């Protein structure tokens, strides 16, 4: 769930 | 009659964060899928938005207090405010001379007609352009533009926010900064704060029309396959 | 000692389908995200592959008998054969003079070192290049190249195929065409059919190494966000 | 499930 955003949010 | 030391540090770190995440040269636009002028503009503008979301995330992570929110509330806030912040930050490239967004030569100059060729209709682009020229005529300071984006982003009245009080207090601390800033540092701006808060209400109504017109895109796989994975993730419905 | 009327119609519609879905000018490559030479090549090659999958789907839909399969088996066959067909069709641009794929000027000429800058290692690119020069030295007719791709695509020994007998019979009908073609129409090719069937076994082992190296990409969101929605859908695990 | 491929496969 929200793979990319979690990564982008450090 | 003088800004607090806390209030200027807030202004400082918000202005520095905007400079780290906004390139006035737009030189990175050569890395997007080129524009074509069927939905010929959709690959280039989908790349443009996807890049912009990455910049908004970089800005948000430096708004004082945003990092201490749960990751859930951070995602909730970014998912529903992203197109408003893009519409807000895009005013730096808007121009009244052409009524377009001028980010380069003729290639990265985005007419109203180009954006229609990306799957959006006048009923969004008409209020959006009008919003941009009104916003442009406010002739905002850098400190105000930057504060307005963070106030927009920290709206507690957004689907899925859990900690309503924590972000409401954050948004309040930022509005106090903006109200004080305008009053101390902006001659002739005694009516300005009300006009910026009006612009937030304009953003909600533009956000609503975009997300509706985006649903119509994302349901056609031939068009949604032209998007990027970040776009799809940010503008879709999940937890 | 002479091709059946059925066998030449099969050859016809397979050769026409390859011409509709393979552009020798590579002019569409200007529409991809430009190459850069961190994984600098990944956006351009991810676009290149994504485009190629769309072409392979166009080719497959014109292989006699492929449309009558269930949509499930069609998807099963395309999901596990796609990188092999791309590796196969890519031989039309490979060149022994440079050991690269030459699709344009210096921009769309793809060295071994460019593909490493897309997140793949020598243990794939070394057997892949070797595969290409062996394939190139077979000096295949257009009719054989085209038949080999369809035989590759119609492999019943692939995860998730339901109708093992229906596709096995289709692949058999195509292998008979290729065996007869080589024997009737290809002087000095009496050892060729065995060498092409060998190339299929090479493809499985390259497919296996790619999908393993792709899993390592798709688990890093910073890289997977550089892919396209079609790529992600075709190379991921679903029903 | 396989949204795009179903569409691409007509
Ligand atoms: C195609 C569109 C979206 C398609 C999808 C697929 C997302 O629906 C329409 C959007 C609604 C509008 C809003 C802002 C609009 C623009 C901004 C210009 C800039 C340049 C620079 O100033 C950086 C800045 O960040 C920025 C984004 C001009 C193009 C249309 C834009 C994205
Ligand atoms: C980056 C790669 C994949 C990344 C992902 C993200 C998918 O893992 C590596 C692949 C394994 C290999 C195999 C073929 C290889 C090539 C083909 C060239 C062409 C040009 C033309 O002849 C049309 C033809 O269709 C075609 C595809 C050269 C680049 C590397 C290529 C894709």
């Amino acid at each position: 769930k929200h793979k990319i955003l979690h990564r982008l949010l450090q | 009659h003088m800004l607090s030391d806390e209030q200027m540090q807030i202004i400082n770190s918000l202005v520095e964060a905007h400079h780290k995440t906004y390139d006035d040269s737009y030189s990175d636009f050569v890395r997007f899928r080129p524009p074509v002028r069927r939905l010929s503009m959709l690959p280039h503008l989908a790349d443009l938005v996807s890049y912009s979301i990455q910049k908004v995330i970089g800005f948000a992570k430096m708004i004082p207090g945003f990092r201490d929110l749960t990751a859930e509330d951070q995602i909730a806030l970014l998912k529903s405010s992203a197109i408003e912040i893009i519409m807000l930050r895009s005013n730096q490239s808007f121009s009244l001379e052409d009524m377009s967004w001028s980010c380069g030569g003729p290639d990265f100059k985005y007419c109203i007609n180009d954006v229609t060729k990306a799957g959006h209709t006048l009923e969004l682009l008409e209020p959006l352009v009008k919003f941009q020229v009104g916003l442009k005529k406010l002739k905002l300071h850098e400190e105000e533009h930057v504060l307005l984006m963070a106030i927009c982003l920290l709206s507690p009245d957004r689907p899925g926010v859990q900690d309503h009080v924590r972000i409401e207090a954050l948004q309040d601390r930022l509005c106090d900064v903006l109200q004080a800033y305008i009053r101390i540092q902006h001659p002739g701006g005694r009516l300005l704060y009300a006009k910026m808060i009006q612009k937030l209400a304009d953003l909600r109504s533009l956000n609503e029309e975009h997300s509706k017109q985006y649903r119509s895109l994302s349901f056609q796989p031939e068009h949604s396959m032209q998007l990027t994975p970040l776009v799809l993730e940010v503008f879709g419905s999940e937890v």
